[PDB]
Order: C-alpha cells, then structure tokens, then sequence
C-alpha cells in the first residue's frame, strides 16, 4: 500500500483490515491511507490484516 | 440471515443490505464495490456456509449488487434485524433513517440530502447518492438503511466514524429494485 492518492474525502465501507504502526486495526486501506496523512506520515503500516 | 448482516466474499466482508425475490427466485443485494470481482457468498468467516452467487454489480457510477441465493435451507428473513420491512421508497431531505451493519450494527439520524455526487478516486466517482448524517465503518457496506417499515438505502461510504460522528452516502435502493426487477418481501 501506498498513500500517496490522498486523502480522499470518502470511503467505501468494505472490510479488508491492515494493521497500522499505532497498534490500531484500520478497516480498509482507504481508511488507512488517510490516517496516514492525518498523522503527516508519522503512522506506517505494520502488517496486512488484523493488529 | 437478515438486512444488515455479514457477508463473506473471497476479498473481505460486507453486510447484506435487504433480501429480495422475482417470482420464487431468491436474491439479496448489497453494494456495487462489493458484488465487484466477487463470486461466490458466504455466511461466514470460515467460510463454511453458501450463501449464493453474484448476479450482478453496478459500480462505479451506480454502487449496488444482487446475489443469488444458491442454498435451499438457510433461512430469508425480509427484515433488518428483527426490523420488518414492507416497501421501498424514496428518501426526502429531513428523513429520519437507521442504518444497520455487521461492524456497527444500529444508528440514526437523517437525511441531509439528495443527488449527491461521491468521488471515492482513481475514477470511482458515483452519482445520485443520498447524502446523510449517519455513522458507517469498514464492515458496513451494502448494510440497509431503512425508515420504520420503508427500505430505502445501501450503504456505499463515506467519512467519519461513529465514535466522532460522520457522514454516510447510501444508493438509492429503488434504483437497484427496478434494475433487477425484483422487489422486497
Ligand atoms: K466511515
């Protein structure tokens, strides 16, 4: 994954986690890409999946 | 297995927006982004239980799906949790509206606005949405939104959470019903 289309004013609201760098399970990509910028490129991703 | 519960495809889970029927055909829709690369529905995580195959996807553009029911026993309850619905119709601005979905399950609020355009990037843009201040999260997609008895919606997106609050764009659910000439039981 790569967060650089973002952010994005909306999301679809499909399940497919990732586990981000702050221990948080991010229901989707979208959701997690625009954390990411959110967070100003401090949060990275973990793993796919769960946390 | 009813509105608002989870749905299992190869890619991840959505919620089952309202079980429909043609003739004595079985289908359930759900949303576009879901029924998209999709084939084969489960009721479970373990994917152990059939639940039926795509018929069809509308999305971009549109954002709804049918599945065909492929299993005989499971039962097809035409409500929303316990919920019973009996029409369809169209949303109107200052509707109060539930949502329910297999991540958040319930919530409410209204509709804020029709003929809304969502652009989720990379050319998924859909249009004619209904625009409202419902909560939905990652799990809730294709979920109903219903107005006592009235179906009304599909969970599509949007931003927010229900912890902070946000806004949740739903398809118009007459749209998908003429399209597959099916209807709510
Ligand atoms: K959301």
């Amino acid at each position: 994954v790569d967060c650089s289309e973002y952010p994005k004013p909306a999301c679809t609201e499909e399940y497919r986690p990732l586990c981000g760098s702050d221990n948080k399970t991010y229901g989707n990509k979208c959701n997690f890409c625009n954390a990411v910028v959110e967070s100003n490129g401090t949060l990275t991703l973990s793993h796919f999946g769960k946390c | 297995i009813s509105g608002g519960d989870a749905i299992y495809s190869s890619t991840g889970r959505c919620s089952l927006g309202f079980n429909v029927r043609s003739g004595s055909t079985y289908y359930f829709l759900t949303a576009g982004h879901c029924t998209d690369g999709a084939t084969t529905w489960w009721a479970n995580s373990a994917r152990t239980t059939v639940l039926g195959t795509t018929s069809g996807s509308s999305f971009p553009n549109n954002d709804y799906g049918i599945v065909r029911y492929t299993n005989t026993t499971i039962p097809k309850d035409g409500t929303v949790g316990g919920q019973d619905i009996t029409s369809a119709a169209n949303a109107t601005v200052g509707m109060a509206v539930t949502r329910r979905g297999s991540t958040t399950g319930t919530h409410s609020g209204s509709v804020t606005a029709l003929n809304a355009t969502v652009n989720y990037g990379g050319g998924d843009v859909v249009y004619g949405m209904i625009r409202t201040n419902v909560c939905a999260e990652p799990g809730d997609s294709g979920g109903p939104l219903y107005s006592g008895t009235r179906a009304i919606g599909l969970t599509s997106g949007g931003s927010g959470n229900c912890s902070s609050g946000g806004t949740t764009f739903f398809q118009p659910v007459t749209e998908a019903l003429s399209a597959y000439g099916v209807s709510v039981y």
